[PDB]
């Protein structure tokens, strides 16, 4: 019951890609556009969950330089699995966070 | 140029009004609607946080669908049905057998609220909803399709929701109660928040990781790719909910959550978890069923619910015990019963993987190994008539799953029993019961399988009899040992 | 006992078909348990209610047929199709939407077009939005899967012209801000005139819960008058105020319509396979065609003056 | 004539209908469970068979029958050992 | 020797590329030319399909065989090599030899 | 309403006119449109018979790349590097280095007969050829590049063409004789149809049945669609040679078919033969590589030359016999000068391959076997300086390759010499001396690697020297044995 | 032998600052033609190809160092090009149906269709010139990102050619009597307001040195016909109650934009040396009083009884 | 002094390059070509190595050296056994 404690008192938000071209420039994007999080990832081969503390933003413009090709932030949900967090988007970047601190 | 969407959204749900030739609550009526009362004035501020315009919405799901189908079409050679382990032959049976047409069904969930939800939002995200369930239905009967001439068990596909299967009969009981039987309000809760932000993600993300691990990339590419139509959709029950709690109904929303997540955890128990646990071969379990719950439920799934501004459900500590156990012995009666099921239950006993099952629950050889330990001796002296059944399991009144426990060295089971209105009820869990004293009215004629039985509805009344009840047109159909019991060789 | 048996090319269900079935056939056809048992259309307590609901507002309809799972949509669309044809109808007006405004369209309209579409045509997107629940409303309560998908496309062809007008309501409203479109359309729904004999319709039509009446009142008469009374007169009064924009679009959703139509008039063939059917059928109309035309009456009044 | 229980037999994972009859011993009725059960998932031991109703303290006597038991058709039986 | 009556053939017809067009040529060659024998070799990547002097595909058929809609002119998706001559209209594609050999 | 191609297409390519400002032979000059004399007017008669149209090109070419990368981006995860036979990544190293920056050179001769072809239907159909190979080269640059980061040697699917590799000048020195080298008319003839509807098949389609068999989808489906438009523009061929052949020129087309067709068979021999007899796996051999020749180039591609009035090419019975023999000496030099390639070479002589080496070329052990016998033994006696050379090849004046013979029992081995403005050639068989006599101009100046190295452009003159100047980087990028040796202890 | 590591992308590219697109990785530095002066292909290095690539590419008096360097400002690549097109041509295709389901031919003013007959259909003879000079440039130019711009501007002069083709075809069909589909080519060899353009273009097309060839097709010609031929068509169709034209040149015209923006791009890069301007000025007062003549001919003709 | 030759060596599979000097005698350019050849691709074997312009009938003599031959450099020449 303290490994369930402990799983439930987590803080973690962030997308859940699925396997496909964008993994790799959502990560590197997590970790460009969040300066000062730690980014954590764990690779599932079909998906991959990337995650940071409280908050993670995702910009638009990264992406598509990360991605190589011109990117409109709607498409992420192409490959959008999951994510973690409550999620605030628009045209500019998506939000992942959460209001509460456990 | 083009005018951003953020300029003109706003119009596109700007779409309730004061009904003048008909009441407000002609109009929503509160068993179709379940707004409790509260006023149309009050869902106006019903915000989804992942919107969605229709120019965007059918480019997006032109190029998903592309996609999805050429991945399949390339690999139509892969020789996947013919290399893959019977197990996971298997575990594709039953998933398209017990998801394909509830996805159907989900489309009148989505349907309901389009039509009376109070929130104009709502009505126009679940109008694509109503399309990605569609979608995700269409999807489901299109792939096994082409397995249909390799095997009858995957006319099970289509055929399961229309047979009185017993496994078909749990799925239909639950999907009814949490997706089609109930007022929009309801569905927002039960569906789109508590299963598609839940349990979805075990049986669409959870089992892509182990398609993946087997090498079943048309599979694992298929289910991945519908589970990000749900992460949009889904999006709809927590703005219903940040409404109720608002508007005082924060007690009403917290067992709606607390009943739709017990209902789901005692069906997906019992398909997911025999398929990770044990149907899935050794080297590709990516992780344990208990490990996946921890990742999808309890870290993702219920830190949202407390997010949100819910609270841990009343039977917390019940659902962690549960996660230990259930399962395990779920997977014992499908297999026992494996003449019931229209796929083939993969035994999973070998010794490799009696310790792979001891290493993730301590103690399992004491208990479902015990049992296990019989099987393999009556398998090893060939008398068959010992490893399938003469009666019927009793069957919970709510979940429509046998009555299981631990068995072995700590054995115990316990029912969970009822008087009501003079008819006597058993239930599997003390949620079990809870959530039938919640809501009489939806289930209290209902009859399970085994009711149906002894009110002599099945003819012969014998398993044979129940056979044929449940749907089964030939031999072929009716679930087997997966290897035909060639892992006797390994014990 | 059981007998052993091959597998299948197809589905059970349909493998007496003469022809290799289609991928329409494959993913849309007898979908719907919960027309298998008359007692409990859903799998709870007979009396539930939502089966009460299912018993008395589908399975009693007076709209009789004993296969209406046979139904066949005339263009067999399937979600993959759908999606391929809106994803090609949709960019071309998206690219005609693109291409007007860097023509400055809006500024040439004739003088005082502006305040006609801000009273005859903004407040259209109410009007879409009870197409778009109506039809929600009939795909959850027809009695075969068949019929439910038409309908299911059906309320995602109300969204697309809902999205439309929302989309030109405010792009009109940006050459023209002082004639209150994007402002004032509820008020207009609710207490103009012209707008109060369609409001009236919507209302009583939207509280028909018999599928078959259901079905009847949106697509045999609502809908066709529609095309009649609002469509086909918008485009002749943007023909003559220099509006090009307008008559396009409107084609556009025209072609929407003439599908619904299409298999709306192939599901009164299918029903009149019941000779009882024609007088239940024409009832219907002849109940509802008085509010429409009242409806249609004040509409073009309103777009009159 | 019959009389269906539902049987929770002592080790096993699962509750079981079993159809006994009115007048059946409660010895006959352990043994009619334990033939769904002993050698199928439950190992065979020495010992004797008792039963008694789902979870409660008291063990029916060994020669009650069904019929003066207090049981009541599709109420949960235990058979467990002493 | 064997490269003479390799080369002696008349054998005409679509190579078609692993894909979900495999089976529907298949079922379409032997449609739609009643009276030859069709021959099929299967390299697991490509199906070489083959008769002798004239194979005809029609629209028609494809599209039923194919269960949606489709033109000629998507055939080029999954064409990825043929023999004999081609003559590719709206209605159908006919492979075919101008000699016999 | 739409109205249909048969409609308006001819207006398509009446495209010619009478010039009057130039004259017709300063707009079309014979050193680049090659139209032998024969008037404009006759040109008019040119009908493509594989059409297509702007519009419908742009949206079936959408199609084809949509499912080319949906299928990559989906199996980037099945483990093919890492996983897959060493000789099977030598295959796509090899077909990278050689094949990519060649399709975007075809764009040149696509673009020659788009200008200077006096036929408006080849200028048209010569565009869309533009466009396809335009495709091809990024297609092929596209898919290796993420394999960058894992091996230096997939660097040369683009730096191959801008080396002095040996087998870089080979492939540059054939594709600047038959695509950019030539004007538009011999471009129609020698590229589109003797190579795009010949050897290419052996490449592209061959390949791909072994690409299936190995288990590599994201290489099979890539490249059986590159050969979707192959099949389309390589029909400009045909009508160009109707039309010479009509107009008086069969003596002409003739000899550059010929030409064309012993220049592509000398360069696939090198490439395509030790692919698919030596590094695919013997489990993955779906043909060998003669069977593959009877199939695409004798039974399909050389009875298509008769159908349209040609002859079988003079050298018939010596092509037949070179079928049998070159491609496993070819094979023996690059395995022994496998330093100087960019890829692993598989040495492919286990008794298992050897015993299938046997059966589909009888003889085989009393001839390559006996110089793979010596080799063997030094493997497993550890004299590994003698499995590494210490001189250079003798190479061909026409095909740049190796001069080789049959080894062994009957060694027979013949070149072929020339004294020609006072320089001595050598060439590897009758036909490439052939070759070289039929326009000496194209290439009696240029100098082969080792008559560069024997007049001292390679500096230092020595085996390092020559590895530093074909612009090997590192020492990771030269090729080794794909087994590490690991095949002699089947041995 | 030194020892390095494997590289994130190719050798060629590692030393970027940013990471590479898409397009840098397909597209750049892909003549291999280029690398040895003495002998482009590897052939006799005086095989008369490489005679020609060394008098009409390698001689070329206007002369960068590192022309590999450009850059097409819209990156495009055969993916991306394309995706675009679909949508456009698919637009443009939407445009064809529905203006024909409305029978746009037949309320043109009188005598439009002899205008279109000899204005406009001839026209595919100078979209083609356009096509065979794009394709010069291509297989003529210093670097692979130039060609590629040439590439997709060959295949849009295609695309116009082929609207041009289906609109000459289409209207024949409203007036079967004005020489349309029939007389174009006499009146590309004969007609007077035809000779300066075809003239020019015959010239042009023997302008065989890499540099000139750009510069008089993509800075001389093309934006003549932009300001001269597409511009005042639009503005004769609008006097004539033609509708349709001025959306279709509307999108050829997105076409020419983009050709002048990689050519205003490569001018920029070809300014790097200061020594290129006068040969580009030179080049563009050399060939300007022949498009001139060619566009004063073309006008003359145009609004003409 | 140096002087190239391209040398076939019997039962070997290709030409190479060797370079000999101008003054060698043919038995020794027969031991500078099999230098490269036996033990490396060709078994050993007893016998007498001689050396002839390539396909010729001839054999230069085992004294005859490169000056006296008559041969120019880069010509082929065969390393055969009597
Ligand atoms: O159910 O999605
Ligand atoms: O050559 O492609
Ligand atoms: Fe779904
Ligand atoms: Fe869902
Ligand atoms: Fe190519
Ligand atoms: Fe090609």
């Amino acid at each position: 019951s303290t490994l369930a404690q402990q799983a439930l008192h987590n803080n973690n938000v962030g997308p859940i890609i699925r396997a496909g071209d964008l993994v790799e420039p959502v990560i590197e994007t997590a970790e460009i556009d969040n300066p000062g999080k730690e980014i954590t990832v764990e690779d599932r081969r079909a998906y991959v969950r990337i995650a940071a503390e409280g908050e993670l933003i995702l910009t638009r413009k990264t992406l598509e330089e990360q991605l190589g090709r011109p990117f409109n932030m709607q498409e992420l949900e192409i490959n959008l699995a999951s994510f973690a967090g409550q999620i605030q988007a628009d045209e500019d970047q998506i939000r992942f966070y959460f209001d509460k601190t456990m | 140029a083009m005018h951003p969407r953020k300029d003109w959204y706003e119009l596109t749900r700007a779409t309730n009004w004061t009904p003048s030739y008909v009441t407000e609550e002609q109009l929503f009526p509160e068993r179709m609607s379940g707004h409790m009362g509260i006023p149309l004035e009050k869902w106006e501020s019903y915000d989804e946080p992942y919107k969605t315009s229709y120019p965007e919405y059918v480019s997006i799901q032109r190029e998903k669908d592309a996609g999805a189908y050429s991945v399949k079409a390339a690999l139509e050679r892969a020789k996947i049905y013919e290399n893959s382990d019977p197990g996971w032959i298997s575990t594709l049976k039953s998933h398209y057998g017990a998801i394909a047409v509830g996805e159907y069904a989900a489309v009148t969930g989505e349907g309901r609220m389009a039509r009376f939800s109070k929130a104009p939002g709502n009505r126009n995200m679940a109008t694509f909803g109503m399309m990605d369930e569609l979608r995700h239905g269409q999807l489901q009967l299109f792939f096994p399709h082409e397995y249909c001439k390799k095997d009858r068990q995957f006319d099970w596909a289509w055929r399961a929701y229309h047979s009185n299967e017993w496994a078909a009969i749990a799925a239909k009981h639950f999907f009814d109660d949490i997706i089609t039987g109930r007022d929009a309000i309801s569905v927002a809760i039960m569906l789109t928040f508590s299963f598609e932000t839940g349990f979805t993600n075990m049986q669409f993300l959870g089992l892509a990781a182990d398609a993946a691990e087997a090498g079943d990339y048309t599979f694992a590419n298929l289910i991945s790719s519908i589970a990000t139509d749900e992460s949009r959709h889904a999006q709809q029950g927590g703005p219903a909910l940040q409404l109720l709690i608002e508007n005082g109904k924060r007690e009403e929303a917290q067992k709606k959550v607390d009943m739709a997540i017990w209902r789901a955890w005692r069906l997906f128990a019992v398909l997911t978890g025999p398929v990770m646990d044990y149907y899935t071969p050794l080297e590709d379990r990516s992780q344990s069923f208990k490990e996946f719950m921890y990742e999808w439920i309890i870290g993702q799934f219920e830190r949202s619910l407390i997010d949100l501004g819910l609270d841990k459900p009343w039977y917390w500590d019940l659902f962690l015990k549960d996660i230990d156990e259930l399962h395990h012995s779920y997977h014992m009666g499908v297999w026992y019963w494996r003449t019931t099921a229209w796929w083939n239950p993969a035994a999973g006993v070998t010794p490799e993987e009696r310790d792979w099952l001891e290493e993730k629950y301590p103690g399992w050889n004491k208990r479902w190994g015990r049992c296990w330990d019989v099987i393999t001796e009556n398998v090893l002296d060939d008398r068959m008539d010992l490893v399938s059944p003469e009666t019927l399991p009793s069957v919970c009144n709510m979940s429509q799953i046998p009555l299981v426990g631990v068995p072995g060295d700590d054995w115990n089971i316990e029912v969970f029993s009822l008087e009501h209105n003079g008819r006597l009820y058993h239930f599997g869990s003390e949620v079990d019961r809870w959530v039938f004293q919640q809501d009489p009215v939806q289930y209290q004629n209902h009859m399970n399988i085994v009711d149906r039985f002894l009110a002599g509805q099945i003819q012969p009344m014998t398993l044979d009899g129940a056979l044929k009840y449940m749907g089964f047109q030939s031999i072929e159909e009716m679930g087997k040992d997966a290897h035909d019991f060639a892992w006797a060789d390994k014990c | 006992s059981f007998e052993s048996k091959k597998p299948m090319r197809t589905w059970s269900h349909l493998a007496e078909m003469r022809k290799k079935p289609s991928e329409y056939d494959i993913v849309s056809r007898k979908l719907h348990y919960s027309t298998n048992n008359p007692d409990s259309p859903w799998e709870l307590s007979p009396d539930s209610p939502m089966n009460l609901w299912y018993k008395q507002y589908r399975n009693a309809s007076p709209l009789k047929h004993d296969n209406w799972d046979a139904f066949t949509d005339p263009d067999q669309l399937v979600y993959r199709t759908y999606n391929l044809m809106q994803d090609g109808q949709e960019s071309y007006v998206q690219s005609l939407f693109d291409q007007f405004n860097e023509r400055e369209h809006d500024q040439m309209v004739r003088e005082g077009w502006e305040h006609t579409m801000a009273r005859c045509y903004s407040p259209l997107r109410y009007l879409f939005h009870c197409l778009q629940m109506s039809s929600a409303y009939v795909q959850q309560m027809a009695p075969a899967s068949t019929i439910s998908n038409c309908c299911i496309l059906q309320t995602a062809d109300s969204l697309r012209w809902l999205t439309h007008t929302a989309y030109r309501t405010h792009e009109l409203s940006l050459t023209y801000p002082d004639a209150g479109l994007g402002e004032h359309e509820r008020e207009l729904w609710e207490k103009e005139p012209g707008w109060q004999g369609l409001r009236e319709l919507m209302e009583k039509q939207l509280t028909a819960f018999d599928w078959g009446e259901a079905f009847v009142s949106l697509n045999l008469v609502v809908k066709p008058m529609i095309v009649e009374s609002i469509f086909k007169p918008l485009q002749q009064q943007a023909y003559e105020n220099n509006d090009t924009l307008l008559p396009l679009l409107i084609d556009s959703q025209l072609k929407d319509a003439e599908r619904h139509s299409r298999w709306s008039k192939a599901l009164v063939k299918h029903a009149l396979e019941n000779p009882d059917n024609h007088a239940v059928i024409e009832g219907w109309i002849e109940k509802w065609r008085p509010l429409a035309d009242r409806a249609a009456e004040a509409y073009l009044s309103m777009l009159s003056s | 004539s019959a009389f269906p229980v539902h049987a929770a037999f002592e080790k096993d994972f699962l509750v079981q209908l079993v159809v006994v009859d009115l007048n059946d011993s409660m010895d006959q009725v352990a043994e009619k469970v334990a033939y769904h059960c002993v050698n199928r998932r439950v190992a065979p031991r020495e010992g004797v068979m008792r039963v008694r109703k789902h979870r409660s303290t008291e063990l029916f006597p060994r020669d009650m029958t069904i019929a003066e038991s207090g049981l009541n058709p599709t109420e949960v039986i235990d058979v467990v050992f002493e």
